[PDB]
């Protein structure tokens, strides 16, 4: 990964690839991706890494599931099936420890 | 792109990224290197720095001029911020740090054009500059002789390389000794705070002197206080932190009294409080009497009857200074002026310097402390004078820590630069290039000396390479001769530590720069 | 010869390196170092007309309007409202002189002007400013052990 | 300028008038962006301004006062005819196929001999 | 002291700024350059849009301030006109060309030295390149001119489609062969008409055995097709006679008016009862006709066409063997029209194009003309359809008019640097940085061409230096001077047999150029811009 | 004033990377995304606000499209492609952008990843002759001489419009006008419904009234009212030239000098008249029609012979006319021949409409020229019902010239992606995955009727491939009314051959040039 220069809005300067300070330095306005910001931001602060995984996780996870509302899927059934398909893989995480 | 009707970003957030935005940070550190370029060398030059306030600043040191500069551009800062850092560490070669650093990215800039990836570049700058390193360590010569006369040489050869850049290169030889005996002085920490620098307005720059004591400037005296002696042959000196005139006891005191006879009784009791520390003071035994709080014209009327001396408002750093010259102790309060608490010197006096009168403390054979007294036609000439003498001192401590030392003049690089060449030229070949790349990046510093002493370049750059291929690890540029010449023999010596630093903040800016592909700039908040 | 440089980047994406620097200008080379010659031969040129017993005074005005009439070439530069950084480095070297010796301050400005002036001539036949000055230092030595040879001393 | 009545409709007289007009160069620019003085932006602004190499051939303003609000194109052409500015209507192509050549050099078929 | 109201530059600074310049006109279209290259589309102040890849209608539409970059565009401009192909290419050698004489002579190297070890360099390789990497296509048939034509639509609109194209345009241009004096084939480009329609797909554009009309009949009662046409072209009005202004008719006996105004219209009636009488069945006019005549028409039977262009007219008489008349004068003082003056062709038909009517004239006698109508999606890509067309058009051209072809795919670039860098050790000390600059500069353009296909570019160019060094050591390694790239796969490959070929010219001539403007650029080292 | 360096000019704006692809697909998708929901027997109409005042109410693709205006030029892009199909086929406007928008959007997904846009362009390419192929694999031919058929394949065209309540009249004007408006001439067949097939909305009255007139029909009155306003069986007589004394082409002052010249002068211009319309009188016609004026002393003499006289008809009216009614406008009458007296007009009558007069000539043998005489509720009803028939004239046209038919319902979409993907699996290559993709990508055309309908997209989506997974089931599409499949062979929805394969071509082409496009560069100025 390559680090970004980010000024905020007091011309201070990070220089860095950590996802929660980049997001944290950008001004996000839109109210969907400040939830996502929010849970980047509860993701570092319970565990301290995987920003970025949450956020890659939730972009991909989103984009499909608008690929799935325009084949002619419902909110309620991509919900339903996206908490079934996260309920199967905390069930098969601790068969992954190595 | 399009609309967006609730956008991500607010607006004004500019973002660039890709190949041209880091072709764009090395131009901007090119052109910061472009900033402070001529200033490098025997035959250097000045900058001249005007403020907004309207003040100048003129100055050869790199450091100074990026600082003044308001660079704004975020990969150029870091160019300023690898000068700070170098003046810091070692605080001699704030220009070879920028020269190098730019060299650098100038020289990857091709294969950054190409979509080389940076992770490559970045892995072959570490290990050319690891492998710099290791080389300087190891081909750096040093003396397992600890001979006084030779380290006192190595010492004296070290301040004049570090100082034959500056406005004061004529009187070189007299000024880095100077810094040389100032610093031999310290005892063990090398505080710089334990060389006092005073600069004068009026005389040659030959009239500066050295004190081997302490000395500062009169501060406010009282009336009274002409009539006072200005010599004295063996004085007891009075390092006091007290408030020597009639003033309340205390801020929240309130006298009540209810009869004149208690009304004259207080005034009298003020009155013996006064003398009853001036007294003290005097049976001590002192002379000369300073005063870190000041001192009222009671007290001085009081020391010119007794035939003493009074100082009061010294600054706190020359309070200190005195103390380490003298072997008192600043006393807080004259109850205990036991003799283990005064201050000795051989002689005091206060004499004109310039218009301006000044207190000596010379003859003092313990001092741990000097005090420059710089002399100029005008205020930025002592500004400069001050700039090269700490460069000179720094340099000196730092070849205290160690006596380790390198030919200047370029001649380390070019052998750093032959040795990675040679390294280079026995790898796969996709390091082999960006090796090569960073050997003559190397080449830089001679290269910019010949630039700045008016010769070709070209022509010295070859003879260096062609000496340095068929041996001989010193030899660099000769600026008098216009050649090239074994500037180890010259004399031209540099400690090891600094190229060291300037080769790994060098290589670390530069890894810092291409690391970045993004740049995104927030809009401002509160303009105002 | 003038603003700094501006490329704006040969991407067409902004290029700031300087705060505010479209309004701050900078002369490099020998132009700058003509321009500082310039100022300073003015300036000496206006004060040796106040040189000898046969020299002129100068009636100077401050900002209240309060006249001043003096030869002192010290006072002159002192109340002399200058703007160039050249002409303030005159004005401190007639300060120090005034301060050291207290006597000579105006010769002290043409003297400068004068070595100024020969170092012009000089330059434009490709000499470098740090030659120039390294020749000017040796022949002041010279001159100061000449100085010492000749004079005389007084009761 | 935006709200005042009369805007729209010679906004749209204009595009008629340069669909029909190719030769004319139908224009519009704010009272602001000109710097008008606020006494006529305020009295009278609505105004069809005509130039011809130069120098003035039209001066009406107000138009509105001898349009009324609700004029269309036929309104405008024949109001700029009976005083000679239009240039006369020329018949063309309506659509058709693009060639897009304009001579140039050796752009000719010669004989072979 | 100059006291010029102006701004001045001068030294470095001025020759970085013009660097600066022309590598910001060559960043433009470094992007468009090779089969990986893509389009730029580009928008008006007035809302017009226009896709294309050709460096020179970018750079002609660009608005271009800095003199440097004017000389840049101009340099596309003039190889465009020369050539017509390689105009990207010019453009960043020249820009790269000058980005290294500038870090040469940032060095101290004299700018003087520079230019002469440009122009040692330039010539070398013109030299070069005609005695070791020319291709005669005496060898290779009508193969190669297809291979050409492949090659120059690459990374254009009609890239995918080239096996049609390219059948295409060799038709077209060799349906214009003519042998001028010397008994030098020519082959007269721009003579081929191109009509652009939307509608169809791509590959349903037609090739005409004739000549397209963007023309239609006067008037609905002519008839819209004729078998066996007697085309007469005419330079003049058909219209009721004026008399010029030097002649006024003036009537003081009033029985002579109504004789005056019958004559007026009668004189058009006898020259056109003339015309129709020498057997005319198709009349071809510059000018314009008026109803009368066009009911004459009418009633003979005959296609009559007004407002023909100058150039079409042109090209349509002498393909079809007709004269140009602007006058139905004779040497005699007569007015006569002769049967020898009529063009003939096997048909002349006006189809029905996309809701729109055009003239075809088809099989024209006595010589064979070529037109080509375009069809696409809409006005934008049949615009870039055209400027593609015309690219391959040139390079047929080109590759016909002198027999000889070098590979492509940066081949050339690559042996040409190699030799170079080997030939600049053997000329002066300084002069030798400039050739090795020089061939090192030379290396932009297949840098550019990996680049754009995402290619490892370090990588390939090594390998491409690496089989061209041993192919000009090695003396029986001479069949690795066409390893050139192939961006599909990333890979050498040899171009020579791939079929990647080019026209001698388009290197040689922009090698010259693009040497030219970058000496003209670093003959600057001082700026004076007056103030208006 | 300030002046800046600059390569180029202020107001240029240049972007360029993966943002512009995704700027161009977005707009496209947004312009698909306008007219979805005008697609389908079930489609809505739209009220479309002119800048000129006028009111357009339409649910055709064409009309919506043209009447946006856009910024984004992959929209305008978008937009000339729908003015595209419209003059070419006249049919499949709505489709076509769906259709791009889609192919452009499955594109999007792939560059997102790292494979480059050529590689995307060529499976487009050979997807698009691969579809081609398809199409015409799976067509059927048609009997023109069956007007059974035709009127089916019409009112298959029309049941998606406004005037599908009455289908069996507006097919049938519409088969009418085309049989009678098609002509052969020296060996080339042609239809013009453009300049012939006339169409003219008559506000007022009720549709079902509405008819294609045995003729031409005009709105003109006879120039005065002694003249005849019904004649039986007329021979009429057309002219361009006026009736009336005109000024000469030279300049021609006359000088009168004698009493009596200028009565002279005035009586041969009366006599010039009577002779013009002697000549025309010659031929013995009932009715003169002229596209310039007609002098009143010409009328009277016209009158004398019993001759009814229109003047001031357009060119193009006047054409239709000759069409009609087998005549040749003359220019000179002196010139006048007995065939060019047009015989075969059965009827001429001047009836008025509403408060206007309005000129038939309408019991026509065998005319090539008619006037559909449309009457309904208001004018823009009676635009709508124009560009239904527009439409419907279009398809029947089509068919004419071409006569292969081709599954409607979006049976053709599914078989053809059927066998695209059939296909795909055996290239083993890098393009599968767009080839696959894009042909996948015709699937939007019957999810579009689903969801038009209000259906269950995905079930219906998934039993209607399951369907054509099968081994003859290429005509199963969905019924747009119901929302269930159903055979096509039964329904009846056939489409042109014609239609389709332009509809495909002129979307993968769009989507091709618009996936070509990477840099965009606005705001110059236009030099010109
Ligand atoms: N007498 C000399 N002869 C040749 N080179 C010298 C001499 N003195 C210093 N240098 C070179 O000048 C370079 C710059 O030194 P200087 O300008 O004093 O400080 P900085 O390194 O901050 O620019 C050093 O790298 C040194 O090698
Ligand atoms: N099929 C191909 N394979 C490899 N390289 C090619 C191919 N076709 C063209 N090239 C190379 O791409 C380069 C760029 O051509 P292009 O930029 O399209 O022409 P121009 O320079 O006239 O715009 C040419 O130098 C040519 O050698
Ligand atoms: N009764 C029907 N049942 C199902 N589909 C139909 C029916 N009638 C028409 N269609 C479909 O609707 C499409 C026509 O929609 P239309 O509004 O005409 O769009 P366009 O103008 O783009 O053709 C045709 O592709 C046809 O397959
Ligand atoms: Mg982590
Ligand atoms: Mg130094
Ligand atoms: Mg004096
Ligand atoms: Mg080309
Ligand atoms: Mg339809």
């Amino acid at each position: 990964g390559m680090n970004k220069m980010v000024i905020n809005h007091l011309e201070k300067l990070f220089v860095t690839n950590d996802a929660a300070t980049i997001l944290r330095e950008l001004e996000v306005q839109h109210p969907a991706a400040k939830m996502i910001v929010m849970a980047s931001h509860m993701q570092e602060q319970e565990v301290g890494d995987g920003t970025n995984f949450v956020l890659v996780f939730a972009g991909a996870l989103l984009e499909l599931a608008e690929e799935l509302l325009r084949i002619g899927l419902s909110v309620s059934e991509v919900i339903e099936g996206y908490e079934i398909a996260c309920r199967k893989a905390h069930e098969i995480l601790p068969n992954l420890v190595c | 792109m399009m609309p967006t009707p609730v956008i991500l970003l607010k607006e004004g957030t500019d973002s660039s990224q890709g190949i041209p935005q880091l072709v764009s940070n090395i131009s901007a550190c090119q052109v910061i290197a472009e900033a402070v370029r001529t200033t490098l060398g025997p035959r250097g030059m000045d900058k001249l720095i005007v403020d907004g306030r309207g003040k100048a600043t003129i100055s050869n040191d790199g450091a100074t001029i990026l600082k003044l500069l308001d660079v704004v551009h975020p990969a150029a800062k870091t160019l300023v911020d690898i000068a700070k850092s170098q003046d810091a560490e070692v605080g001699d070669g704030t220009t070879s740090v920028t020269l190098l650093a730019a060299e650098f990215l100038k020289q990857v800039k091709p294969y950054v054009e190409e979509g080389l990836h940076p992770q490559i570049i970045i892995r072959a700058f570490r290990t050319a500059t690891q492998l710099a390193v290791n080389k300087i360590k190891e081909i750096a010569v040093t003396v397992k002789k600890a001979d006084k006369v030779e380290q006192r040489k190595l010492l004296e050869k070290c301040a004049m390389t570090a100082l034959s850049s500056k406005l004061i290169s004529q009187q070189k030889a007299f000024f880095a000794k100077m810094v040389v005996d100032a610093v031999m002085m310290l005892d063990d920490l090398l505080q710089l705070k334990m060389i006092g620098i005073k600069k004068v307005q009026g005389g040659a720059l030959e009239d500066s002197q050295l004190v081997a004591g302490v000395a500062f400037k009169k501060t406010f005296s009282y009336a009274g206080f002409e009539m006072q002696p200005k010599k004295y042959h063996n004085p007891k000196i009075a390092l006091l932190n007290v408030e020597l005139e009639l003033k309340a006891e205390k801020d929240n005191a309130e006298i009540r009294v209810h009869t004149v006879e208690d009304y004259q009784a207080i005034v009298d009791a003020e009155w013996n409080i006064l003398y009853d520390k001036l007294e003290k003071i005097h049976h001590s035994g002192a002379k000369v009497v300073l005063s870190k709080l000041p001192i009222g014209d009671v007290a001085t009327q009081y020391f010119a009857d007794r035939d003493m001396f009074c100082a009061g408002r010294v600054p706190e750093e020359d309070l200190k200074r005195t103390m380490m010259a003298c072997g008192g102790s600043i006393q807080t309060s004259v109850n205990a002026l036991s003799a283990d608490v005064l201050g000795r010197c051989q002689v005091f006096e206060e004499t004109q310097i310039g218009g301006e009168r000044y207190n000596f403390f010379t003859g003092c054979p313990k001092a741990k402390t000097c005090t420059f007294i710089l002399r100029g036609g005008a205020e930025q000439f002592m500004e400069e004078t001050e700039r090269s003498l700490h460069d000179a001192i720094m340099i000196v401590r730092r070849a205290i820590k160690n006596d380790s030392v390198v030919a200047g003049g370029g001649a380390i690089e070019m052998e750093l630069s032959k040795y990675l060449r040679d390294y280079s030229r026995t790898i796969p070949g996709k390091q082999q290039l960006l090796i090569g790349a960073y050997a003559k990046a190397l080449e830089i510093i001679p290269r910019q000396l010949c630039d700045n002493a008016g010769f070709d370049a070209t022509n010295i750059l070859n003879k260096l390479r062609a000496r340095h291929a068929q041996g001989g690890t010193w030899y660099g540029v000769d600026i008098n001769n216009e050649d090239i010449a074994d500037n180890f023999e010259a004399f031209v010596w540099e400690p090891a530590m600094v190229r060291i630093n300037a080769l790994t903040a060098a290589s670390e800016a530069a890894c810092l720069i291409v690391s970045v592909d993004e740049t995104i700039k927030n809009p401002r908040s509160t303009v105002d | 010869a003038s603003m700094g440089t501006l490329a704006f980047d040969e991407y067409g994406r902004p290029f700031l390196i300087i705060k505010d620097q479209d309004r701050k200008s900078r002369l490099m080379g020998l132009e700058a170092l003509k321009s500082h010659i310039m100022a300073a031969k003015a300036v000496a040129n206006t004060m040796r007309t106040s040189l000898g017993p046969n020299g002129l005074d100068k009636m100077m005005v401050d900002k209240d309007g309060d006249v001043t009439v003096t030869n002192d070439g010290a006072t002159i530069l002192s109340m002399m409202d200058v703007d160039h950084q050249i002409a303030k480095l005159m004005v401190e070297l007639s300060k120090s002189q005034d301060d050291e010796i207290g006597d000579g301050t105006t010769g002290v400005v043409v003297l400068a002007g004068a070595l100024l002036e020969e170092a012009e001539q000089l330059l434009d036949r490709g000499i470098h400013p740090i030659r120039i000055a390294d020749g000017y230092e040796q022949a002041a030595r010279v001159a100061i052990e000449h100085l010492d040879k000749i004079s005389d001393s007084v009761l | 300028e935006d709200g005042i009545p009369g805007t729209e409709a010679m906004n749209g007289c204009m595009i008629c008038l340069a669909a029909e007009y190719p030769a004319v160069k139908f224009c519009k620019v704010k009272s602001s962006v000109i710097g008008a003085s606020s006494q006529f932006t305020r009295n009278a602004l609505p105004a069809l301004l005509i130039y011809k190499g130069g120098e003035l051939i039209g001066n009406f303003v107000r138009v509105t006062d001898q349009l009324g609000d609700d004029f269309f194109a036929v309104d405008l052409e024949a109001f700029l005819q009976e005083f000679g500015l239009l240039p006369e209507k020329e018949v063309l192509v309506l659509t058709s196929v693009r060639n897009s050549a304009t001579c140039h050099s050796e752009d000719s078929d010669l004989e072979i001999d | 002291p100059l006291s010029v109201f102006g701004d001045r530059s001068t030294g470095e600074t001025i020759r970085s700024q013009n660097v600066m310049a022309a590598a910001s006109i060559a960043n433009i279209v470094k992007s468009s350059l090779g089969p990986v290259g893509l389009d730029k589309m580009l928008v008006d102040d007035i809302g017009d849009v226009t896709i294309t890849n050709d460096g020179a209608t970018i750079l002609k539409l660009l608005e271009v301030e800095h003199p440097a970059a004017k000389v840049l565009c101009e340099l596309a401009d003039l190889q465009d006109k020369e050539v017509g192909d390689g105009t990207t290419s010019v453009v960043i050698i020249a820009a790269e060309l000058l980005k290294n004489a500038d870090e040469l002579v940032k060095q101290k190297i004299h700018p003087t030295s520079v230019i002469s070890g440009y122009r040692l360099a330039c010539k070398e390789a013109v030299r070069y390149i005609n005695e070791n990497l020319i291709v005669n296509t005496d060898e290779l048939g009508r193969d190669c001119l297809i291979n050409a034509a492949k090659t120059s639509m690459s990374s254009k609109i009609i890239g995918i489609n080239g096996d049609f194209f390219a059948n295409m345009v060799v038709d077209a241009v060799l349906a214009i062969k003519y042998t001028d004096i010397r008994g030098q084939p020519r082959y007269p480009v721009n003579s081929v008409n191109i009509l652009k329609a939307h509608g169809r797909s791509q590959m349903e554009s037609m090739l005409i055995s004739g000549y397209a009309l963007n023309c239609v009949v006067g008037s609905q009662g002519m008839p819209k097709r004729i078998v066996n046409a007697k085309i007469a072209c005419l330079d003049f009005s058909l219209q009721k006679t004026k008399m010029k202004l030097g002649v006024q008719v003036v009537i003081t006996d009033p029985e002579k008016l109504d004789q005056i105004r019958q004559r007026e219209s009668d004189i058009t009636k006898e020259r056109i009862q003339k015309i129709l009488a020498t057997g005319a069945n198709v009349i071809l006019t510059t000018g314009g006709i008026d109803d009368m005549c066009l009911k004459y028409f009418v009633e003979a039977g005959a296609m009559a066409v007004r407002r023909v262009l100058k150039r079409d007219l042109k090209r349509i008489a002498k393909a079809s063997g007709a004269t140009i008349l602007s006058t139905l004068a004779n040497l005699e003082g007569e007015e006569t029209f002769e049967a020898a003056m009529l063009g003939q062709a096997e048909e002349v038909v006006q189809e029905r194009i996309c809701d729109d009517e055009l003239i075809l004239i088809k099989n024209t006698k006595a010589r064979t003309s070529a037109s080509i109508i375009l069809r696409g999606a809409n006005d934008f890509m049949c615009d870039e359809m055209e400027r593609s067309l015309h690219d391959a058009l040139c390079v047929v051209k080109r590759v016909l008019e002198s027999k000889s072809v070098v590979p492509g795919g940066g081949a050339v670039e690559a042996a040409l640097s190699i030799y170079l860098e080997n030939y600049a050790t053997s000329m002066g000390s300084r002069e030798q940085l400039a050739i090795a600059e020089f061939a090192r500069s030379l290396l932009v353009i297949p840098n550019t061409l990996a680049v754009n296909a995402a290619q490892d570019s370090t990588d390939l160019v090594a390998k491409l230096r690496a089989f061209h060094n041993e192919a000009q050591v090695n003396p029986e390694r001479k069949n690795l001077k066409w390893i050139g790239l192939d961006l599909s796969n990333g890979k050498p490959r040899d171009n020579k047999q791939a079929g990647v070929f080019e026209p001698t010219i388009v290197k040689v001539k922009s090698l010259k150029f693009a040497t030219e403007a970058a000496i003209t650029i670093l003959r600057i080292d001082d700026l004076i811009k007056l103030h208006p | 004033g300030h002046r800046p360096v600059l390569v180029l000019s202020q107001n240029t704006k240049r972007e360029s990377g993966r943002k512009v692809q995704s700027g161009n697909i977005n707009a496209a998708k947004t312009i698909a995304d306008i007219i979805r929901t005008c697609l389908g027997p079930k489609s809505m109409m739209k009220m479309l606000l002119d800048p000129m005042g006028g009111i357009v109410m339409t649910n055709d693709g064409n009309a919506i499209l043209r009447e946006i205006q856009v910024q984004h030029p992959a929209a305008k892009s978008m937009i000339e492609i729908s003015r595209t199909q419209d003059e070419e086929v006249g049919d499949g406007t709505t489709s076509v952008i769906i259709l791009a928008g889609e192919m452009l959007s499955v594109a999007e997904h792939f560059l997102e990843q790292q494979m480059h846009p050529t590689v995307v362009i060529s499976a487009y390419r050979k997807a698009l002759d691969d579809m081609i192929s398809t199409l015409k694999k799976i067509s059927i031919p048609v009997d023109i001489s069956d007007s059974d058929m035709m009127l089916n394949i019409i009112n298959s065209s029309i049941t998606t419009k406004a005037i599908s309540r009455w289908s069996s009249l507006a097919c049938n004007i519409a088969l009418d006008a085309v049989k009678m408006v098609q002509f052969e001439e020296n060996g080339r067949k042609e239809i013009d419904i453009k300049k012939y097939a006339r169409v003219e909305k008559i506000p007022g009255g009720i549709i079902e009234d509405s008819c294609v007139l045995r003729g031409v029909m005009i709105n003109k009155d006879v120039t005065h009212p002694r003249m005849r306003r019904y004649i039986k069986n007329p021979r009429i007589v057309l002219l361009d030239s006026s009736l009336e004394y005109k000024k000469g082409e030279s300049q021609t002052d006359i000088e009168i000098t004698r009493e009596e010249d200028f009565t002279r002068i005035l009586q041969m211009e009366e006599e010039y008249i009577q002779q013009l319309c002697e000549d025309i009188i010659q031929l013995k016609p009932d009715v003169v029609i002229t596209e310039k004026g007609i002098s009143d002393l010409a009328q009277h003499y016209l009158m004398r012979a019993n001759i009814t006289a229109i003047r001031r008809v357009r060119k193009t009216d006047n054409n239709r006319i000759a069409r009609a009614c087998g005549a040749r406008i003359v220019s000179r009458p002196e010139e006048l021949r007995e065939d060019d007296v047009g015989t075969g007009a059965g009827l001429l009558e001047i009836k008025k409409i509403g408060d206007e007069y309005f000129t038939f000539i309408t019991d026509c043998k065998d005319p090539k020229a008619c006037t559909i005489l449309l009457r309904g509720a208001s004018k823009e009803i009676l635009s709508e019902v124009e560009r239904n028939l527009q439409d419907a004239m279009q398809v029947c046209r089509n068919v004419l010239l071409d006569p292969q038919l081709v599954p409607g319902g979006g049976a053709s979409e599914m078989a053809v992606a059927h066998a695209l993907t059939e296909k795909s699996k055996a290239m083993t290559g890098v393009e599968q995955w767009p080839y696959r993709a894009v042909a996948q990508a015709l699937e939007v055309i019957p999810r579009t009727l689903i969801q038009n309908c209000g259906a269950s997209t995905i079930r219906l989506l998934t039993s209607l491939r399951a369907k054509h997974t099968q081994e003859n089931c290429e005509t199963w599409g969905v019924n747009g009314e119901t929302g269930t499949l159903v055979d096509m062979k039964e329904l009846g929805i056939w489409e042109p051959l014609a239609v389709k394969l332009q509809t495909y071509k002129t979307a993968v082409e769009t989507a091709v040039l618009l996936l070509r496009i990477d840099d965009i560069v606005s705001g110059h100025k236009k030099k010109g």
